[PDB]
RNA sequence: CGCGGGGUGGAGCAGCCUGGUAGCUCGUCGGGCUCAUAACCCGAAGGUCGUCGGUUCAAAUCCGGCCCCCGCAACCA
RNA sequence: CGCGGGGUGGAGCAGCCUGGUAGCUCGUCGGGCUCAUAACCCGAAGGUCGUCGGUUCAAAUCCGGCCCCCGCAACCA
RNA sequence: GCUUGUGGCAGUCAAGCGUUCAUAGCGACAUUGCUUUUUGAUUCUUCGAU
RNA sequence: UGGAGAACAGAAAUCUCCA
RNA sequence: GCCAGUGAAAUA
RNA sequence: GCCCAGUGCUCUGAAUGUCAAAGUGAAGAAAUUCAACCAAGCGCGGGUAAACGGCGGGAGUAACUAUGACUCUCUUAAGGUAGCCAAAUGCCUCGUCAUCUAAUUAGUGACG
RNA sequence: CACCGCCCGUCGCUUGUAGUAACGAAUGGUCUGGUGAACCUUCUGGACUGCGACAGCAAUGUUGCGGAAAAAUAAGUAAACCCUACCAUUUGGAACAACAAGAAGUCGUAA
RNA sequence: GGUGGUGGUGCAUGGCCGUUC
RNA sequence: GCACGCGCGUUAC
RNA sequence: GAACCUGCGGCUUAAUUUGACUCAACACGGG
RNA sequence: CGAGGAA
RNA sequence: GACGAUCAGAUACCGUC
RNA sequence: GGAGGGCAAGUCAUGGUGCCAGCAGCCGCGGUAAUUCCAGCUCCAAUA
């Protein structure tokens, strides 16, 4: 046995601005309000071309839930992408996770569902063994259990029924 | 002027009267000065009491509005109105501001103002007669309208204004000048150098002036 | 310049001389002739203010042929 | 997941309809704004229609190699039907012809509105 | 130059000079091996070295120079596909010179050479048979060259030419590198294969 | 009276002032300070020379063209001449070195309008006058 | 440090003693005028009033505390 | 050699401290204008930024290492 | 005064020049040296006379 | 650091997952 | 006057 | 010749700021410690170089070519004026051209 | 070609020119102080030779007389040469400079 | 060797028109 | 045809 | 001055036909 | 655009 | 010559010495 | 040796050249329809 697994970690969901504001000033909205959670930003450690020239500070959103909204990540899983992630073809794992790129778009626009434009396609597997050794107090190693997220982990993005295998 | 006379405006003056012996009914003296002439705002007072120690002598209705809620915060009592539909036309001008901050006392209400009162509201009305001072503004106007209504000790605020008092009769001489010291603390003096800082004033108690200066 | 030397008669197509009909006397003869074409009394007849010009002939066949 | 305007099939269905005569049946039409029902409904060439046919064995025979082979037109003034689209129509502009890739978008509108005619203006002095 | 006066000794132990003496006036030879390069490991076989008999210091510049007439005759009357002259000695230790008018002073990189420890192998190449002299009569050239020095000694191995190992390399006529444990081969030996051997394999591990 | 005195008596006075009254007349000045020895024929009608080098010279005022001209060293008198060659190709016959004969272009002095500060005309090359070189059938060297 | 005077467009100067308006010249930028060419003229862009706070309805403006500038004064072991 | 400044059309000068555009004059070459002739004007051809590499999305531009140029400094046996 | 790097001066090997030929006349590279009128190091002798 | 999701980001300036 | 009073601050 | 900013000198000058001793005021119980005013001087104003002394620097800049009376500039009082030289001042320098020699690191005459 | 007309100078540029004075040299001429070939004349000198007398008839010899070559001499005419002054005629010379002429160069505007 | 030419010279010209008015 | 510079005008505060 | 309109210049362009330039060019070539 | 500077 | 003013420039036409 | 004027003689609707080559004694010719250039033709002058 087969006494208890499977589960959905949690809905890392995230865009990656690259301004200060009347931008990012938005992507949290978005965020925000497709979350009900609110928005922990993201910093900037440090500089180069493409703008982003700025201190650990103001480029991109973080919000990410779980749990009950479980299915909130999947709410446009097969949707978004056709329950259709990183297909084919050897052992069967695919990328065991999904592209992505930016998202966004909204000063009017309209609410989702999609739209909100491609976005975070992943927050994702690695196998399994228990439940809080994420701990506090008395920590510690998981146990020996499951499969490398793939022989495993997919094995339950495969009965979310949809496309990758 | 702070000199002996003092004594001369209080003791050689508590028996002048205008007639005979000297009556068969109570006294009643004090010792006049003011509150800080500063402008009512900035500074010119703070906490202490001398004494002193009196209240009104006639009518009270000084200074507290706001809001909608300020009204009953001048219904269990008695003061003036600031209105609601007024800070954006006519609640402060010369005869307006004055109107809710002029009365007699000084000011006894609470804050809110925004980007308006360099020249309207909070502004003209300071050295007229108030221009938001100590009145504890938090649970109302009462318990802080001890220092608006009766002891006191004296309030000095707005224009001039303030009190004293030692005893009844006749019992004082340089502790009747010395009482009308001792009926005057923050407001005679107070922290860094203010031992005086006026020019003249008055007193008696209702016999005939008192130091002829 | 000086390459530009003669530049003109180089580039001037030569032309031939129209070989002598006959010949031209020269002598008392050319003398003659030139006084019989102009101040024989033929000429010296017609007005002196309206006889022609020794080359207005500039050799035009069209009025050589109208005169003559 | 993206749609397209009236459904591409329902169209061909519409265009090459019970009588798929002249090449914008009455049904087209009802789509259209007025100014191209105007010139349907007045008279529109039949050289048009040749045109036409030179894009469709343009469009099969091409394997799914997808490499059109490019029609060439003058007839800037034909609004596009909706079986024109997919090829990849060369449009005369002034100079050359031009290539352009037909969408679902395109249709109803004036075939010459791709066909750049004349190259704006960059600056400097 | 300023002469090999800064030349073969030590008086200094050895300043190489990196992060902590910087301004090495760069090196003097960036080549080694200029040859039949990328060659057969086979083919190439029995090398001929040239090894130095006197702690020196082999300067910079003149490894130069040996690769320069090193390849000049390697190459013309043998050819591109012939040479493969492995230089072999390289050139650390920064050395320096001098420069308040005689008031204590340290030196100031001045060329970098190399200390070739009395047996040391220098400027070796590797060539098959039949360049025999071709090599051997060339290397002289270098002897000739370069604060000499000289072996022009002939050779073997180990296998960094033929290289006896003769009858070694002569040998692994069947394989090349390991061998060595037993295991994971892939490094097909020949003839089965895994099945097989795998049988053998722990059909020992197991006796014990 | 006028000026000048009539008197039987003084001839000598008005001889000696038409001596005198005369030097104000150049032609008078010119041949009398033997100037005309001066000059580079020194008074010759022509001279002989070698040719210096062809140069050419640029018409003054109204007028925009490049003149041909050779400068000439003279034999006895040994001056650098400026001498001006004549009629179309001219120039083309003149070679460097050959002898040249030259003369003078109206009265010694002004150049013809056209040129600047050119006073002789070439008249010889090799001796052969220019003339025979110009006209075909005449001669060539 | 102690006395006393001062930081205002990009520069040089005003406005402050007499609280509500920030001006002049140059420079930058555009236009007039003219038969035309100079000249000449108009109109724009541009100041956070060193900086921090206080009086005040209102502060470049009066008042302070810091930061540099100049001038006086000066005794350190 | 140690300090510090510099190589940009064919020439003489800009652009570099303020990375994205290489300009002016002469010269070469063509055309205007004019009744015409000068004059005058426009438009073209032409730079690899000494050379080698590094940062960099991007280098004549910032940074180096070489090659000459000028200026300082200098003790060789 | 040592020392001789640096200066100067000779020398071996012979690839080269020297149109034909390495050495008549010269010689790259590489290498051995002499020199103490350069210069540079050094501080022994002499400021309690050079 | 790899492998994941990119709309002013797209070498990245910055955003969220995971070994 | 003042209970009304605006404003930069209300007086006999 | 031109420079009065610098250092010096020197004038009634400056509407105002320092500035010692006595003299004055204020405070203690005094000793004593705070005050205000206060000669010169200083600092502010002017003249002053047959007073000490001073006397710039880079860019462009046609009618082969190099060129500067041209203008642009950043700039401190002023930016070397007449005049004068490889001179007893000139670095490179044995300057370059002459001249005097068979010959000149000398002479002299030039040129900047 | 008529004030958007004429026009001036500085500097520059373009194309050019060698003047006047001085000096150098050449030719010629003169002056100053010397050296001085040659020759007329002069005083010498006298090979050689003519005559007469004597030693022999003769070649020869002595001497007297006369003409007379070389040599030498003084004053003179004075060639050439040198030195010292001066004249005449020619001819020479340069970078920088200078002069000449021209322009819708440059700066202004004198008239 | 012509036709024809909104091709060039208004400074080669007619005709016409503007300006001085 | 558009970074812009002129000249009749149209509409208006 | 404003937004449009229309002419002229300029800069683009395959090409943006060209005339005209102070009143005596520029909604003028009936543009 | 809130009646528009030099002209 | 020293100064004021005028001018784009004024050691010039005015003004103070 | 000339043919615009002085200075006798082309009013050729001539060819080439295009301020270039060149003419020109002095005026002045020449910059695409040259009466002065180059040349043809015809003319003029003095004429071994």
């Amino acid at each position: 046995n087969p006494m208890r697994d499977l589960k959905i970690e949690k809905l890392v969901l995230n865009i990656s601005v690259g301004e200060s504001g009347d931008r990012l000033t938005r992507a949290s909205k978005v965020l925000e309000q497709l979350s009900g959670q609110t928005p922990v930003q993201s910093k900037a450690r440090y500089t180069v071309r493409t703008f982003g020239i700025r201190r650990n500070e103001k480029i991109a959103v973080h919000v990410t839930v779980r749990g009950p909204k479980a299915e909130e990540i999947l709410e446009r899983g097969l949707k978004v992408k056709e329950y259709q992630l990183r297909d084919r073809n050897f052992s069967a794992t695919g990328n065991f996770g999904f592209g992505i790129d930016e998202h966004i778009d909204l000063g009017i626009k309209y609410d989702p569902s999609i739209g909100i434009f491609g976005m975070d396609f992943y927050v994702v597997m690695n196998r399994p063994g228990a439940r809080v050794t994420r701990r506090k107090r008395c920590k510690g190693t998981v146990g020996n259990s499951h499969k490398t997220t793939k022989e495993d982990t997919v094995s339950w993005f495969k009965q979310k029924y949809d496309a990758d295998v | 002027i702070t000199s002996s006379q003092v004594r001369e405006h209080v003791k050689e003056l508590l028996k002048y009267s205008n007639e005979t012996k000297k009556r068969n009914f109570l006294e009643t003296v004090e010792l006049q000065v003011g509150l800080k002439n500063y402008d009512p705002q900035r500074d010119k007072r703070f906490s202490g009491s001398l004494k002193l120690p009196n209240c009104p002598r006639p009518n009270m209705s000084i200074c507290i509005f706001g809001d909608a809620f300020d009204v009953d915060r001048a219904k269990s009592c008695g003061v003036d109105a600031m209105s609601v539909d007024d800070l954006k036309k006519l609640n402060k001008n010369k005869k307006l501001i004055k109107k809710l901050s002029k009365k007699y006392n000084a000011f006894i209400a609470s804050e809110v103002l925004i980007k308006q009162v360099p020249r309207l509201l909070g502004p003209q009305l300071s050295k007229a007669g108030k221009f938001p001072t100590p009145v504890s503004h938090n649970d109302d106007l009462y318990g802080k309208v001890t220092d608006v209504r009766s002891t006191i000790k004296f309030q000095l605020k707005k224009v001039l204004c303030l009190a004293v008092a030692v005893g009844n009769v006749e019992m004082e001489e340089d502790v009747l000048v010395n009482q009308i010291l001792m009926s005057v603390n923050f407001f005679v003096s107070l922290l860094k150098k203010n031992w005086q800082n006026v020019g003249s004033l008055v007193v008696k108690s209702s016999m005939g002036p008192a130091f002829r200066l | 310049t000086l390459a530009k030397a003669g530049k003109v008669r180089k580039q001037t197509p030569k032309v031939e001389k129209k070989d002598k009909p006959r010949k031209t006397p020269k002598g008392r003869s050319y003398k003659r002739i030139l006084y019989n074409r102009r101040y024989a009394p033929h000429i010296l007849a017609t007005d002196p203010k309206k006889r022609k010009s020794p080359n207005w002939h500039a050799g035009k066949k069209e009025k050589m042929d109208a005169a003559a | 997941f993206t749609f397209r305007g009236k459904g591409l099939e329902e169209l061909t269905a519409l265009a090459s309809g019970s009588n798929s005569e002249k090449l914008i049946s009455d049904e087209l039409a009802a789509l259209f704004d007025a100014k191209t029902r105007r010139r349907v409904k007045r008279g529109i060439s039949e050289k048009y229609a040749k045109f036409v046919n030179k894009v469709r064995r343009s469009k099969e025979k091409c394997p799914a190699g997808e490499k059109p082979v490019p029609v060439k037109t003058h007839y800037r003034s034909m609004i596009v039907i909706p079986e024109l689209v997919g090829g990849i129509v060369g449009v005369y502009n002034g100079k050359e012809f031009v290539n352009v890739e037909v969408k679902f978008d395109m249709i109803g509108k004036y075939l010459a509105e791709f066909a750049m005619t004349y190259k704006p203006t960059t600056h400097g002095k | 130059r300023r002469p090999a006066r800064c030349y073969r000794y030590q008086k200094n132990k050895p300043y190489p000079k990196s992060r902590y003496n910087r301004a090495v006036p760069d090196s003097k030879i960036r080549i080694y091996d200029l040859g039949k390069k990328k060659a057969t490991v086979d083919e190439f076989p029995l090398c001929v070295h040239l090894v130095s008999n006197e702690l020196e210091q082999l300067s910079s510049e003149a490894l130069e120079a040996a690769r320069i007439c090193a390849n000049k005759y390697m190459t013309t009357v043998s050819g591109r596909d012939a040479f493969h002259l492995r230089v072999r000695v390289h050139p650390f230790h920064v050395l320096r010179i001098n420069k308040q008018g005689m008031r204590g002073a340290w030196g100031k990189p001045h060329g970098l050479a190399a200390r070739v420890d009395i047996g040391q192998i220098i400027f070796s190449v590797r060539t098959k048979d039949s360049n025999k002299d071709v090599v051997v009569e060339g290397l002289r050239r270098a002897r000739y060259k370069f604060p000499g020095q000289q072996k022009i000694i002939l050779s073997k191995k180990w296998g960094f030419t033929n290289l006896d190992r003769p009858e070694y390399l002569k040998k692994r006529e069947a394989g090349e590198v390991k061998d060595d444990g037993a295991f994971v081969k892939f490094l097909s030996k020949k003839g089965s294969l895994e099945n097989n051997i795998r049988e053998f394999p722990e059909y020992f591990a197991a006796q014990a | 009276g006028v000026g000048k005195p009539r008197g039987i008596r003084a001839g000598r006075k008005l001889a000696r002032h038409r001596k005198d009254q005369r030097w104000a007349d150049n032609d008078f000045n010119k041949r009398l300070l033997g100037s005309r020895w001066r000059n580079p024929f020194m008074g010759a009608s022509h001279a002989k020379g070698l040719v210096t080098e062809k140069i050419g010279i640029e018409s003054k005022q109204p007028n925009s063209a490049v003149r041909k001209c050779v400068r000439v060293l003279l034999r006895k008198n040994s001056k650098k001449i400026a001498a001006f060659v004549p009629m179309d190709g001219c120039l083309n016959f003149l070679a460097e070195n050959d002898e040249v004969l030259v003369a003078g272009l109206g009265r010694q002095g002004h150049a013809v309008g056209d040129i600047p500060g050119v006073r002789f005309k070439v008249v010889c090359v090799k001796g052969i006058s220019l003339l025979a070189l110009f006209k075909g059938k005449k001669e060539k060297r």
